[PDB]
RNA sequence: GCGUACACGGUGGAUGCCCUGGCAGUCAGAGGCGAUGAAGGACGUGCUAAUCUGCGAUAAGCGUCGGUAAGGUGAUAUGAACCGUUAUAACCGGCGAUUUCCGAAUGGGGAAACCCAGUGUGUUUCGACACACUAUCAUUAACUGAAUCCAUAGGUUAAUGAGGCGAACCGGGGGAACUGAAACAUCUAAGUACCCCGAGGAAAAGAAAUCAACCGAGAUUCCCCCAGUAGCGGCGAGCGAACGGGGAGCAGCCCAGAGCCUGAAUCAGUGUGUGUGUUAGUGGAAGCGUCUGGAAAGGCGCGCGAUACAGGGUGACAGCCCCGUACACAAAAAUGCACAUGCUGUGAGCUCGAUGAGUAGGGCGGGACACGUGGUAUCCUGUCUGAAUAUGGGGGGACCAUCCUCCAAGGCUAAAUACUCCUGACUGACCGAUAGUGAACCAGUACCGUGAGGGAAAGGCGAAAAGAACCCCGGCGAGGGGAGUGAAAAAGAACCUGAAACCGUGUACGUACUUAUAUUCUGUAGCAAGGUUAACCGAAUAGGGGAGCCGAAGGGAAACCGAAGUUGCAGGGUAUUUCCUGUCCAACGUUAAUCGGGGCAGGGUGAGUCGAAACAGGUUAAUAUUCCUGUACUUGGUAUCAAAUCGUAC
């Protein structure tokens, strides 16, 4: 993992939706997109590097897009914080 | 002379036109006491298309609001993609 | 602007570049994903800029 | 290469602005010309809650060809051709009738 | 599966038949093909 | 009667006083109207026998004009202006022998004036104008060839 | 209740008008692209929900050099937001980098855009990540090297031309039926449709052992005449020539073995400098008033340039409004053609001898040649025979005699020539949306079928969106009416003019043989015993081009005596994600449905213990043993950390 931009590639944006709205404030938890690879412990190095924010459990799961036209599926990874907290 | 004319009615040309012959001639009183105890669907929609004309009527007409007299109602065929119908009325004090 | 960084060494562009797409994107995306972020230009003046200095690097 | 450019005085030839003279703001893309004070339109805006909606009926200016329209001189008075000459550097517009110097 | 195995694009372009029909379609200039 | 230095001219009478065939010339209209590439090949001296007679028939009219020369010193078309004022024409051909650089150069904007050596005569030209000016070694050429 | 005519309206799509489209040709290029990754597709590509277009993780663009440069951020199609305005906004062009995946695909598997490999190098952290390389013939030499000691067959090594797509054409090999004979065998059908092969832009052929015979010119390649003539053909339909006589072009050479003098024109590739084109471009003339007219470019009056009245736009038809045309100029760099110029190799002619030996021919058997082996002509066989070399050979027209180009067993030959997938320019007495293309429109699209394949309808507002502010009724919808922009709303987006057919109220009264090859007749016109000249040259329906097709001072028995036809034309006859949330009843429910078995936008699937290891509770509108609550459990590394991707709704 000595390269470090292949790291920050895979997150895109964040997903903002009322359930991850509850979940900011139920639990600290965050949804942020990801790249096609699924990389939890990559997903997680790079978290650490930008927000400085300690990570223990990531949740990855795959969303397939809806119709011919046709969008890329996408990866959805939810991501707790013990304490901190970063937009 | 104030005209009003509802276009796109989803209802059959027969019984609109059957409806309206029941009010053509008449006091616009006296029709719309009538029709207030109507049934029929499309007695709605003729109920709708005059009290909007008189509406209308007496916004832009408002002087001699009593004598209201019904001079010419009819219904059209409309757009057939079911067929509707345009329902025209055209209302005076003379 | 075009040829102002062409003189400066390999080292020093890599590490302007590697930290415009490590801040500079990051920031504007998640202003962008957050309904911030009004004005758009930033995100075509650091693409731009981020294109110009990887287009050089290769032929130095 | 364009005869009219921001900062100008010109005359509305045609179309309802004769003998009426404007100053130049902006010309559009496709040639379209807009000149203060040449034809008065009533555009109805959309009404729109947000966007601090000024109200009413906007008094805005419309777009004419720049056909319809010409230079205008101080120093004749009245509408003339317009050329380009090369100077000692660089090219300059200039008039017709002992062709002033803009 | 029987449909892709049988008028898949590989399946025809396997024999020279999937070919001709393939420089046809695009003759023609069909969006798909095959599918 | 060169209208311009009192010098008469000699011409064969079969030329310019031959009798008017208007079936002959109504055919040699036809076919070089439909030769212009739409979907007719004409005799030589059937040719030549209808231009004769369409000279004549002009000639009978007054409507040919010989001058001793025709030249303009600049090619500057208010040359060719100004000289065509002078004898009140408008829209009238030149016919002459080889072809002026200038005076083409000049012409070539006049809608209503036309230029042509003796060689490159057609009778579209001759009809589409009411005169001609021309001159006696174009006269001379015309008679040679048209024979 | 109906009818006799009109007005007011509706589904209404013929006529009239518009073309940002097609159809038929001419002139030049190119006449092919491609593993250094062709054509065609999937996916991303912006401030963005969808399309054209550009682009490919650098993703409506990046670096360098030239033109314009004050507008621009491509448009549909607005809005928010920025840069620059006299040279670092943007646009166009030359030169470069990047050039996702499938696609000959060529790392393996495989289902097109999917999953997973091996080698070297690069390694602030050798877990992870980045670049290049991959499957085929033999040739150069090598590592080498069984049968079989050497040697061979064979494997590897660094490079070379290829293993796909694309409209037509060259030539060759296969290759049916439909047809006349009112059916049929030989022919025609038809060498037609179709498949393959060599490279090509053109291809094959291309310079005589060829023809008539006692007289001649000899390259091939196309064209009118010869000639639609002979001949063939149930001499019927129909097919169909050449030595011969004119145009485009016309160049014949190399080795054949020895030398002489030789780096002597010149061939083939690469620098230098000029000119003319391509790839961006600059300059480039002239007017008003007046009257209708919404707006003039329309009528009227007087003037101007014209080397430029070709064309388009501009509130109606514009030389004098603009863009443009002719004309005069322009290239930092790339690029085709011309030359003088430098270099690595063949690179002038002369003499000596010659015409390419198992060669032509012939005998055992068959190929298409009507001729299947018949009297049988043409390359040759599995096989045998087989003399020479200008002193010899082939051919004949009666053979002997005598004549003719030439020398066969080695090769080549750009010139005139068929065609257009594509690029640039123009034209059309071609068409106006049921025409023209299958498609003028998001068309080779919707739709049908397992695939193959088949294949539509739908174009139009307004000069300028100036797109009806504002108010009211109404259900916050839909719809309508005032006011207003608008010429015109008898132009209101379901937006040009709008007839009938069909349905409503009022008004007056009763109750379809085609171009074309010939034959014949009618009119008309030039010339005149002559004219008619095809293909071609050509400043182009001018002038040349009489190698032809007809008639004639001839007629006649070939003893004798001594005049008028053709071609231009016009006319005619004949022969042929279903789960939930927000919206709605409009496509459907055998009435309505504001209900749903129905469309749209959003959300949802959480894993070491679901596929050696987890039990109970809670969770949202839908997911859990996966997220939180109590901790427990299998394994490994260093009390501490870790155990990947893949689906968890229906």
């Amino acid at each position: 993992m000595i390269r470090e931009e292949r790291l920050l590639k895979v997150l895109r944006a964040p997903h903002v939706s009322e359930k991850a709205s509850t979940a900011m404030e139920k639990s600290n938890t965050i949804v942020l997109k990801v790249a096609k690879d699924a990389t939890k412990a990559e997903i997680k190095a790079a978290v650490q590097k930008l927000f400085e924010v300690e990570v223990e459990v990531v949740n990855t799961l795959v969303v397939k897009g809806k119709v011919i036209g046709r969008r890329s599926d996408w990866k959805k990874a939810y991501v707790t914080l013990k304490e901190g907290q970063n937009l | 002379e104030t005209i009003a004319k509802h276009r796109h009615a989803r209802s059959s040309a027969q019984k609109v036109r059957l409806v309206a012959d029941l009010i053509r001639g008449k006091k616009v009183s006296q029709a719309l006491d009538i029709l207030t105890y109507t049934n029929k669907k499309a007695a709605v929609l003729v109920k709708k298309v005059l009290e909007s004309a008189i509406a209308n009527a007496e916004h832009n007409d408002g002087a001699d609001i009593d004598d209201l007299k019904v001079t010419k109602i009819f219904v059209d065929e409309g757009p057939s993609m079911k067929r509707t119908s345009h329902i025209t009325v055209v209302v005076s004090d003379r | 602007m075009k040829a102002k960084e062409l003189r400066e060494k390999s080292v020093e562009e890599l590490n302007t570049e590697l930290l415009n797409l490590l801040r500079e994107q990051f920031n504007l995306r998640m202003q962008a994903a957050s309904g911030q972020l009004q004005q758009s230009h930033l995100l075509k003046q650091v693409r731009r800029d981020v294109a110009r200095v990887k287009t050089l690097l290769n032929e130095k | 290469a364009a005869k009219i450019r921001r900062d100008d005085e010109v005359i509305v030839l045609t179309g309802k602005d004769k003998g009426k003279r404007g100053k130049v703001k902006n010309v559009l893309s496709s040639g379209k010309v807009i000149v203060e004070g040449i034809n008065l339109v009533k555009k109805h805006q959309k009404p729109v809650p947000a966007l601090n909606q000024p109200g009413g009926i906007v008094e805005k200016e419309a777009a004419i060809q720049v056909s319809n329209v010409a230079i205008f001189n101080a120093a004749t008075g009245k509408a003339d051709r317009v050329g380009f000459r090369f100077e000692d550097g660089k090219k300059v517009r200039f008039f017709k009738s002992n062709s002033e110097t803009i | 599966l029987k449909r892709n195995r049988s008028h898949g694009f590989r399946a025809r372009m396997a024999t020279k038949n999937g070919r001709q029909v393939l420089a046809r379609r695009r003759a023609k200039g069909r969006a798909r093909l095959t599918v | 009667v060169l209208k311009d230095a009192q010098s008469a001219l000699t011409v064969s009478e079969t030329t310019f006083g031959r009798d008017f065939n208007e079936a002959l010339v109504h055919q040699v209209v036809v076919a070089y109207a439909a030769g212009a590439r739409q979907g007719q090949k004409v005799n030589k001296k059937m040719y030549r026998g209808a231009l004769k007679s369409i000279l004549s028939e002009l000639v009978r009219q007054d409507r040919l004009i010989v001058v001793e020369k025709f030249s303009v010193e600049a090619p500057k078309t208010k040359l060719l202006a100004q000289k065509l004022k002078d004898m009140a024409l408008e829209d009238v051909l030149i016919i002459t022998g080889e072809l002026d650089e200038n005076l083409f150069l000049a012409a070539r904007n006049l809608h209503k004036v036309d230029v042509r050596d003796a060689t490159g005569i057609d009778p579209v030209s001759l009809i589409a104008f009411d005169k001609v000016v021309m001159t006696a070694d174009a006269v001379k050429q015309v008679e040679e060839m048209l024979a």
